[PDB]
């Protein structure tokens, strides 16, 4: 998933 | 071995206990340079013209002509004419003075970048040193002898690295393509994201640094990367300087702010406002793969040498 | 949530009306910031080296920082230094003076946009706030007591309508060559010229705005579009923002001035100065094909609801 | 008919004070020299044009030397893109030419108004590639809007223009073929003429006093008051400038000497004990430094220019 | 009951100094010369006003010529709306006059100014319009806060004043004819006497060393030291306009020539072999140059003024 | 003899 | 001799  | 270069710039108390304080530098003095005739002193020195001027004699194998210069105009002002601070006059114009016509190429790139910088032309003058006399004894290592004296620049800025970007120029595209992992390539120059806890460093705490895998220039200390469970490597703050990172804002379902290296201009990964609030608040949130760590005993023959000893807080 | 941010930029007075006047901001003041001692007043100011300060309350909710930002860099000289209007001096000099640490990457961001589109670093410094003393009364809230005092900034700019650039990216070329018609890419990407009347928003003038086909940036208000024979769409003036707006100088056969799109920079049209006099006397020239009208009524989903409160000056 | 260009700030103040000196036959607004022949007072900061006065005027009544005079009576010569409040490159001082033959007489007045001030001027001088008239409402905006904005004051338009050039000093070989020698020893040698026995002492005739080394004029008949103490005596000079002084402790005294502009020639002496109604100076000046001229000759001398300031 | 109003960068500095100089009796700042009738220290950046000070003082006891040197002797004549680190209208320059009779003075004064400089200077000089006084804060600044914000040296208003007025130089001609041929060939050419056989080189008695050539006092005794170079040593001069200085390249060396203020006479060298606790400098003076004139003879000659300063 | 003023 |  992605930086958050 | 030795060299030497002199330069002006402003009330030369201030600029010589800077120099006093960089690495390379074996020695300094001041004095009175290119004026209308070979004599003055302090008395003098305004119907003369002389410039106040600091000599700098280094080792130019520890540091160089350049970083001599790019240390002297991150603490000069390169606009303002015939004045630094509270002194204005002609003896505190700025300029650089120097013996070798073979230096002026080194000298001139600099004043040409610094020039493309600001965007505007820089009023230090560069001119052959004419004449050099050494000033009065009270005068040299005045702020050695006279702590609390008269000093506008910070000399503490003499002890902050200096990264110089002309070390890590961006190779072309395709040798990137050839040089970098498949990942790498994609999220250094495509902008992707490495998986959250499969990556090299995130766990990663051993001493030395972590250099831009596209350049190989400077990002992180060691001692800035903290403990996190977001998943990748996370900083305080980039390599004890603010210019190595580009701050661009970003949209990809959410808003948030990704952070790019300053020469090869690589995607990083994206700063938050959540990090410990005692490191500053904040967390450079990396990509692994957009990295290359370099360990503390390898620094020196990884061309590394001089960020040492920055590695301690 | 509500934060502070400091900023410096020449005269106060006129600095501290203008963002009493932003959507957002509850509290405003003005005060001497990161001068060389912990106290000074209004007499001892040109002595201290503190900056005029006006110093912004607002509601994250209402505006974000970057907001106040874009607000702040419309008002002043960014390369100017030391000096803004007609005052001269280091009290004048422009700042952006933070107290939570985590508002850097904002800061950053919005430094470095103004920077790259100027091509040259700006003179606005960014610091730590040291300490900030409160201004005597007389100047607290100043053109709020004098409603026709000294002001060299139109205040009436904070009642104007901001378009982030950020919030429109211009797409990647090939996903335009396939999302744009044949006509709108040739038109917008190669500077081609529509048909004079058989264009789409000729005679169009229902309540809305048009947009820029390549990146859903606003550019022009339908209050500012009026009756021209000459077959294109044609207004008076941008969108409440001469910043939408790049001008290049044309030679087809003739000497014009090119008009194109901020973000997306695409091919709009161009303008002469034969418009309404009453109106400014310009006419801005633009091809339907590189528009895209959005009704008052579909403008709120449409995402555009911000500019509604504008629609009919 | 001619015509030169002059950009100087606010181009309401500049037109109306030009549209004031005699021998100016037209005048209008616009501007010139941007990076584009379009534009206009909207698009003006985009464009980088510069305001200008177009001066359409008659040669042969007022000159292309004198109108440059003119200009930079009223401009600020060091100043970089500013007059007044004003701030911006439209506001950018210069002089925009057509016919590169009148160069010479341009440059005569920068280099002689460059030795004066010492720094080179910050005024801008090129050929005039394009001028763009100007909206209406700014045309003679303030033969229209009176009280407008005007940084300048457009009467010194009136102010007469005493052009040093035409007063330079003859060589000292030619001085000494036609001044008397009391003349002479006065002028050249700081001597005093006797008292009561000068030609002006008793001189109360209409005209002017002309310096008579160069021809200079020095003062208005209007200015002279009798004083009884032996020398034509006068209240001021016709202009400011035309006068220097100089500590004079010569003759067991401490006096303030006073000598012509263009000529250096000794005229005497300055004291503070005139009619306190007149301004309470008394400029004891030589018969024999000066050149009396008679207001019906006055025009035929060559000095018709000042006719119109005789009266009081 | 006689008084002149000068402008020259921030006020308190200004009013210090003057205040500390013999035969003020007065001072005050204010705001003058503004476009509107009233203002204080908060729109004072917009009513274009300037800081100006307030001089009452005796007419008997100091002159408004001599206020004016003082004035010159502080400011920045050169400089336009800044003095020190001040920018702005309100910190011009200006001389600001009530009555007529003072002009002379003041503009012999101005174009001496100009003629040493050989440009134009900033000062204005114009008819005071309206003086506003200052907030009572500002009033005697520095007479509360002794070490308050100041940029020029308040003591140089305890330092001698020589007016060069007082010792014009003789013609060519009536010196090489009233001065042996010593003094002549030293004086009015690049001559040096011989080294050890010249009257003042053993010399060390109180008094004062004065230009041979004009009478303009050049050295106090007590900067002179013992050195046997052979021509008479000096640390420093009275004042340091005194002293004129050139690029001599002659006789195979690089020095630096030393010359008089008035009259412009050769005097000899300055070299930095000086006593280091005294300045480093050494000027080397011919003895034909000067006329000693011890401090007994120094009242009765035109020097008394002087006195006070002989002391260490 | 000399021009003088009161 | 000269001064030096």
């Amino acid at each position: 998933s992605h930086m958050a | 071995h030795m060299a030497e270069i002199y330069l002006a710039g402003g009330c030369f108390w201030g600029l010589e206990e800077y120099f006093s304080r960089i690495s390379g530098v074996l020695e300094t003095s001041v004095g009175y340079a290119n004026g209308q005739v070979e004599t003055t002193n302090y008395q003098l020195l305004k119907e003369t013209d002389h410039a106040e001027t600091v000599q700098v004699i280094y080792d130019e194998k520890e540091v160089s002509l350049r970083e001599i210069l790019l240390y002297y105009f991150r603490v000069i002002d390169p606009l303002s004419i015939n004045q630094q601070g509270n002194d204005r006059g002609r003896q505190y114009r700025t300029g650089i003075y120097y013996q070798d016509e073979a230096d002026l190429p080194a000298i001139y790139t600099v004043v040409q970048e610094q020039e493309r910088m600001l965007g505007r032309k820089i009023a230090v003058e560069v001119e052959q040193l004419r004449h050099y006399i050494l000033a009065e004894d009270y005068h040299q290592d005045y702020l050695r002898k006279n702590p609390s004296g008269y000093c506008h620049i910070d000399v503490t800025d003499a002890d902050k690295p200096l990264i110089d970007a002309a070390n890590y120029e961006k190779p072309s595209q395709e040798v990137l393509k050839a040089s970098l992992s498949e990942e790498s390539y994609r999220v250094t120059q495509e902008a992707a994201t490495e998986a959250p806890f499969t990556n090299a460093y995130d766990q990663t705490f051993e001493e030395g640094i972590y250099v831009d895998i596209t350049t190989g220039e400077p990002l992180f200390f060691a001692k800035d990367k903290f403990a996190s469970g977001c998943g990748w490597p996370s900083f305080s703050r980039p390599l004890s300087k603010e210019l190595i990172h580009y701050y661009k804002d970003l949209s990809h379902g959410m808003e948030r702010i990704e952070v790019r290296s300053r020469s090869g201009s690589a995607h990083l990964g994206h700063v938050f406002t959540d990090g410990p609030r005692e490191l500053g608040g904040l967390r450079y949130c990396i990509n692994s793969a957009s990295l290359r760590f370099v360990a503390k005993d390898e620094m020196e023959k990884a061309g590394y040498g001089y960020l040492l000893p920055y590695l301690n807080k």
